[PDB]
RNA sequence: GGCCCAUUCGGGUCUUGUAAUUGGAAUGAGUACAAUGUAAAUACCUUAACGAGGAACAAUUGGAGGGCAAGUCUGGUGCCAG
């Protein structure tokens, strides 16, 4: 058993890199729900946030940050399924990916394209979620396509990733038993530090406004390059607080910061134990 | 509008 | 003039490159085949 | 072929004589030249003998 | 040969 | 006291030292030699100045991290604003001035608003040298000076790359397509990221032309960045013989003038049979005709070749996608591919007629 | 667009930190209220050296010569040579290259040609024995200043081959929370185109001042004979004090001129060295600039280095102001928790520097 | 060879012989790797020049022994190990495009 | 708008290099350039490089003639020359 | 013309080949009527209908050896060797 002990103790060794993620108040882990247009997503984000925060969040939009643990909180957002551009951006900044697969239709090129863009830009954790398990009377073909999807998913992610199986939708959203142990899978994931993310200060924007002057818009007449506040949590390395820091807002251009006022946490984690339903918050 | 996968991505006989 | 200059700089470049490649080949030969033969010598005792 | 692809050891096809220069038939390539040259050399060798 | 792969240059306007 | 004095920057530095109690000169300020002699006649002032591997690397980096924490435990507006600033998980508002109108006008909250902080390198432009690869599931081969949209760091931008090869590490000379199943080099004018960062590349990002195939086309990493690249495109000069002797020949038309041949004297040529040769002297009366000497007797059915190298330039073209400034936010259209332009303005693809291969059959070779 | 500085002070440090940071600067009013106003020839040739070292950097001198525009570029290095003017020695041009030296595509193999020494500049032995060990423990491992021949002023004619060949990513974070124990004290007394007894007179003067401290004194001796001596008579002396358990060093040099007694110069450099030991703590008053520059372009961590009270001066804090003016970083001077002396420990959080020119 | 194990994980320092002018020469397909267990730097092959552009630097390589079955021609005897994985992905599968290398 | 005139100058260079890409090649990028497929004597103004057979004949300069001159000064000074000897 | 032996010269033997055309039969994976089974449902068992020509309804893995270009690189006693 000594040769077994050597050959198993060997595969604990990895490249020693820095972490750059704090341990006191880490940011909410970015969970991106990625699917081709017509499967899961909305229904799935609604079901997960309803199980997590006891709040029916009908008509979602934007990033949604909830508290799902005693110290793990996480941000839910959904890619628009037709845009390769938004697909690329959330591939570059996501931490967990819920990969929606229409199990009746099979694999699809939108999820294959996301898998390759993520694989080249620093592959995050990926939990595959196969829906539309209403194949036919044939539970035989249900099991066959189940195994084939698991194996094809295992060739794209590491051999032993989690493919999850959702049954039919019942009353607007998914079965809460399945969403309960799906959240049990999300709650233990043990994230490992990436490279671009952990030498770069980035931020997903959950709130947006223009703090321009409307009578200045009445003066000049809507052609104005107008100033904008962008609120959100920031990840990665510490973004410096001096004005003039250059920043790429991924999809509108390059800017430099003007002023930063950090705000108190709108969705904080509270200080064996369990998570109080009072403290299961939502922002 | 369903961009179905094809045989070389499906069977992966590279 | 460009003939003489181009020829002699190409000759210098080739003679540098051959020295560099031969150097790295026999440094990989010497200071790692010594360890290969040391492992073979201490594997022959078993 | 131990670590070679069959799409890598393909067949490069050889080029023909230009159609403007076509009255001098058959642009000859290196196999044709060596068939020319070793014939000339064996005949010069026996002439020298 | 000194000019061949340069891209800068001082601009002496004096 | 002293740090506030140093960084209070409306008072002179000698005033900082005065109310606490120049670098072209390298050696520092000393006293007079006589004052220093009477000061250092004694010596006793300074007589007490006189007299596993993986877990080891992890221990070194955790030692640095605990040094980071126990030296951060300092003044509150020093840590939390200015000496590191806004670590991670801080909820901030961040104000940008001169944001375009189209963002605020067409802000659709489905599409995420991501922002990332550029390093000192990534605000510089110039030639990025990558090694890339046609993605194994992308069907069509890629072509040099056809645009593709790269995702290089935070930026997505359409550029014109040019695929090169260092043919047995001698040149960096220019291919016309990417290879079928392996890596080539490439060079594109874009924002200079750091080396060793990976990227994807896409032919088509819109949805009206999204087709049925795989959309990501290129993968790669960045090898090097520079302000200039020196890449070449082979040009051969072809000429034909018209008067052949033993071991020498008169070559007709690769030059237009005896000045041109004089410029090219002594160059090594070869026939298509691999017979090596050298051009020797321009003939006088027929202008571009010259006298060359070969390894042996070349034939009247040969073509001589002067392999030269012409420099080629990358095209300084760069447009970022700006998909969020559109009313549709898909359907972004940039420069088209060359087949798309030919299909648009109905030009036939360029066909050299004597570039097409044939089925050569050898006649049997008999000699006298 | 441009970070604006005023006056012709710290000129080499401004152009060097602009090359490190990649930020376009302007330096305005280069001695404008003067009889011959504008840039001088030695700093113009320093600009030519910057154009030799980098690539794609555009420098734009004005009509009057009193303002310069430096838009920096990629450090590429290569092999070069620099025929620097008689106004400054080779140390004036090899001192600002030691900052840019480990952060280029190709390794620095430059040979400078001119005067070797000056009263108010760095020498060969100064650059080597003082300024190479602080880089040697800030992260570089292969750096060498060779003398092929040396030339004393005024005619000079000496060549110096600066070769650095460790291209690191970034300098390591310094942690010197101690005062290093001086283990030995050595030196070098050089003389060109004069009699070989002046070197022993210099050595005897320096060691008769040094004889009362209970350490070990060793001064090496080189007279330069032949074509290696240069075109002018000269002689000088450079002492270092050597902490051998860590590698630290504290140096002091000078040179003699027309009418100078060698025992006088030896005892002067000896007393100047002992005063540098007094006013020093883990660095020298002249090794301190590139020490805190490498601490500020290290990783994105905290690096801390001990300094004493007397090392703070108008030069040191104008250095700190220029550092914060270019890339917006502060030093934090925390005092030590023991009170027989006044020593701060300067902690700098380095910016996130890598060298992005070295091909991977 | 590696001690008590059959394979060993390592860290890619730099592709040795990257300036060799001969494709698929044993000098060219030859990588220097720091083993993570004992920290020492060894030298390992790679299957060909074509799979030489899957390793770049600090790549978390996995390497086994080589096993020469006879005195080769263009050999450099004195390199013992061969690269068998890179970043946890078999590079023979990478070479025949069955997997994509994740970062 | 600002992005509008950015977009139209982008579209300008879009148009000019897309019909560069469609339009006819430069002769100098195309290989197999004959005499009749070039501008007539574009090659003097070309600055084109290539390779040659052998190092050409040395142009005798003042420095090389004084090089072998003080060489034979040294040689015939010390009389270390080489002739035949009688048998 | 294929095949076999043999270090060599050579010897031994014999209906053997071909991305050549072509023909109608077979059914199985799959898709599925059911009934049976069973508290009920699954599964086994029984079973009508459809289901093959690239039978594309598209099994792998590893090894041995070539051959090619107006191609590239290196050496040097032309045209060669690598
Ligand atoms: N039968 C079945 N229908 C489902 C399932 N999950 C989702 N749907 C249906 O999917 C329909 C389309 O809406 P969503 O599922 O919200 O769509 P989406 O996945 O968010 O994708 P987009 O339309 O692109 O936003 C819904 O009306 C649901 O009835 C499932 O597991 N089974
Ligand atoms: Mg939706």
């Amino acid at each position: 058993t000594m040769q077994r002990s050597s050959d198993v103790n060997e595969r604990k060794l990895h490249v020693p890199m820095v972490d750059r993620t704090p341990e006191d108040d880490p940011p909410p882990f970015i969970v991106a729900v990625v699917g081709p247009p017509g499967t899961g997503k909305t229904t799935l984000i609604r079901s997960l946030v309803r199980r997590m925060t006891k709040s029916t969040l009908n008509d979602i939009q934007g990033p949604i940050t909830v508290v799902s643990g005693k110290h793990r909180r996480l941000t839910f957002l959904e890619c628009p399924a037709d845009d390769l551009n938004a697909m690329i951006d959330i591939a570059k900044i996501a931490d967990l990916v819920l990969l929606l697969i229409d199990g009746n239709f099979g694999f699809e090129m939108e999820t294959m394209e996301f898998l390759n863009i993520a694989q080249h830009h620093g592959m995050p954790r990926v939990l595959g979620v196969a829906t539309h398990l209403d194949l036919f009377k044939s539970q035989s073909t249900l099991r066959a396509s189940k195994k084939r999807l698991k194996h094809r998913f295992w060739t794209e992610v590491y051999q032993g990733a989690k493919l999850f199986y959702l049954s039919g939708v019942i009353n607007g959203r998914y079965p809460d038993r399945e969403i309960l142990n799906l959240s049990r899978f999300i709650s233990v994931m043990k994230f490992r530090p990436l490279k671009w993310r952990n030498e770069h200060p980035y931020m997903l924007a959950d709130r947006f406004t223009d703090l321009t002057h409307p009578e200045l818009i009445e003066t000049q007449g809507l052609q104005i390059d107008r100033k904008v506040a962008i609120y959100g949590y920031l990840h990665g390395t510490p973004l410096p607080s001096a004005p003039g820091t250059r920043v790429h807002i991924a999809g509108v251009g390059d800017f430099s910061v003007a002023q930063i006022e950090k705000l108190p946490d709108p969705c904080p984690t509270p200080f064996r134990k369990r998570l109080d339903d009072k403290d299961k918050l939502i922002y | 509008g369903k961009r179905a996968i094809n045989y070389q991505i499906l069977k992966n006989k590279g | 003039f460009e003939a003489r200059q181009r020829i002699e700089e190409k000759n210098k470049e080739s003679s540098d490159y051959h020295a560099k490649m031969a150097h790295i080949v026999n440094t990989i030969n010497t200071e790692e085949g010594a360890e290969k033969n040391k492992y073979e010598r201490e594997r022959k005792l078993r | 072929a131990k670590l070679v692809h069959d799409v890598q050891k393909k067949q490069h096809r050889e080029r023909s004589q230009l159609t403007s220069r076509s009255r001098y038939g058959f642009l000859e390539k290196h196999k044709d030249y060596v068939k020319r040259a070793q014939d000339f050399h064996r005949k010069q060798s026996t002439l020298k003998v | 040969k000194m000019m061949k792969n340069k891209r800068g240059g001082v601009i002496d306007k004096r | 006291n002293i740090g506030k004095l140093i960084y209070m920057d409306n008072i002179s530095p000698e005033e900082c030292i005065r109310r606490w109690r120049d670098l072209e000169k390298f050696v520092p300020y000393f006293d007079t030699f006589e004052k220093l002699a009477k000061k250092w006649k004694s010596v006793d002032a300074i007589k007490e100045r006189f007299l596993t591997w993986y877990e080891l690397q992890k221990a070194k980096i955790s030692k640095q991290l605990e040094i980071n924490n126990i030296e951060y435990q300092e003044m509150t507006p020093e840590q939390r604003q200015r000496i590191e600033g806004f670590k991670a998980g801080s909820y901030v508002r961040i104000v940008f001035e001169k944001v375009p109108m189209e963002f605020v006008k067409n802000f659709n909250p489905k599409f995420p608003i991501v922002m990332g902080g550029l390093l000192p390198t990534e605000i510089k432009f110039g030639i990025v040298k990558a090694r890339l690869r046609r993605h194994r599931w992308h069907k069509k081969i890629l072509k040099t000076n056809d645009p593709l949209v790269l995702s290089l760091g935070w930026r997505r931008f359409q550029t014109l790359p040019i695929y090169t090869t260092t043919d047995s590490r001698t040149r960096t000379r220019m291919l016309k397509y990417t290879p079928e199943h392996t890596y080539c080099n490439a060079a594109f004018y874009g924002p200079l990221c750091s080396p060793n960062t990976p990227f994807c590349g896409v032919q088509i990002v819109a949805n009206s032309d999204t087709g049925n195939g795989f959309r990501i086309a290129a993968t790669g990493i960045v090898e090097e960045i520079d302000v200039n690249i020196e890449i070449v495109k082979k040009l051969k000069l072809v000429g034909f013989p018209y008067k052949i002797f033993k071991n020498t020949a008169f070559i007709k038309d690769m030059f237009s003038s005896a000045m041109e041949v004089a410029r090219f004297e002594g160059a090594q040529i070869k026939t298509v049979s691999g017979i090596r040769g050298e051009i020797k002297r321009a003939l006088s009366k027929p202008e571009g005709h010259y006298r060359a000497a070969f390894e042996d007797k070349i034939l009247m059915s040969d073509i001589v070749i002067l392999r030269s190298w012409y420099p080629v330039r990358v095209k300084k073209f760069y447009n970022p996608v700006t998909s969020l400034l559109l009313k549709e936010k898909t359907e972004w259209k940039g420069l088209r591919l060359t087949g798309q332009i030919r299909a648009a303005m109905n030009l036939e693809t360029p066909s050299n007629p004597d570039s097409a291969y044939h089925k050569i059959e050898r006649v049997e070779r008999h000699f006298n | 667009k441009y970070t604006t500085f005023q006056g012709s002070q710290n000129f080499r440090l401004r152009i060097v930190l602009a090359t490190l940071s990649g930020k376009p600067i302007k330096i305005e009013k280069i001695r404008s209220g003067d009889l011959n106003p504008g840039l001088k020839d030695y700093e113009v040739s320093f600009l030519r050296l910057i154009e030799s070292v980098t690539n794609g950097s555009v420098i734009e001198i004005s009509y009057t010569g009193t303002t310069v525009i430096y838009r920096p570029g990629i450090i590429v290095g290569g092999a070069s040579t620099h025929i620097c003017p008689s106004s400054k020695p080779v140390g004036y041009f090899v001192e600002p290259m030691l900052y840019l030296a480990p952060f280029s595509k190709k390794k620095f193999s430059i040979l400078f040609k001119g005067i070797t020494a000056s009263h108010n500049d760095a020498g060969i032995e100064a650059i080597k024995w003082g300024l190479m060990p602080v880089m040697e423990k800030f992260g570089v491992r292969e750096c060498a200043l060779h003398t092929l021949k040396r030339g004393s002023p005024p005619l000079g004619g000496g060549e110096v081959h600066l070769v650095v060949d460790s291209l690191i990513a970034q300098p390591i974070t310094m942690h010197e929370i101690d005062r290093p124990i001086i283990s030995s004290i050595t030196g070098v007394a050089y003389s060109t185109r004069v009699s070989p007894s002046l070197v022993n007179r210099m050595i005897d003067g320096a060691k008769k001042v040094l004889k009362n401290l209970q350490c070990e004194v060793n001064i090496t001796a080189d007279v330069w004979r032949g074509e290696n001596s240069g075109k002018s008579p000269g002689w000088g002396i450079t002492l270092v004090a050597q902490s051998k358990q860590k590698g630290w060093s504290y140096f002091a040099e000078d040179i003699g001129d027309a009418g100078s007694i060698p025992e006088e110069l030896g005892e002067k450099v000896a007393c100047q060295l002992l005063e540098e030991i007094s006013k020093s703590a883990a660095v020298g008053r002249n090794q301190l600039p590139l020490a805190i520059v490498y601490m500020v372009i290290g990783k994105e961590d905290i690096g801390r280095l001990r300094i004493n009270k007397e090392q703070i001066d108008e030069r040191f804090i104008i250095l700190l102001r220029d550092i914060k003016k270019i890339f917006n970083t502060e030093v934090f001077l925390k005092p030590v928790d023991e009170a027989d002396n006044e020593d701060m420990i300067a902690t700098i959080k380095g910016i996130g520097f890598t060298n992005t020119s070295k091909k991977i | 060879p590696f001690g008590g194990s059959s394979h060993a994980k390592g860290i890619v320092l730099e592709k040795l012989g990257i300036e060799s002018k001969q494709p698929n020469s044993a000098i060219r397909k030859c990588v220097r790797v720091q083993l993570i267990k004992n920290g020492k730097k060894v030298t390992a092959f790679v299957p060909n020049d074509g799979c030489l552009n899957f390793v770049d630097e600090n790549d978390e390589v996995l390497l086994a022994g080589f096993g020469r079955k006879g005195k080769a021609k263009g050999d450099i005897p004195g390199v013992r190990f061969k690269v068998v994985k890179v970043s946890g992905v078999s590079l023979l599968a990478l070479w025949k495009e069955k997997k994509e290398k994740p970062r | 708008s600002s992005f509008e005139k950015q977009q139209i100058e982008i579209r300008k260079q879009i148009e000019q290099l897309e019909n560069e890409a469609v339009a006819e090649k430069k002769w100098s990028l195309k290989g197999e350039v004959k005499a009749k497929d070039r501008p007539e004597d574009a090659l003097l103004t070309e600055e084109l490089e290539f390779d040659r057979t052998a190092k050409p004949v040395p142009v005798i300069t003042s420095e090389v003639t004084e090089s072998l001159e003080d060489m034979i000064r040294r040689r015939i000074q010390d009389s270390n020359f080489d002739d035949l000897q009688r048998r």
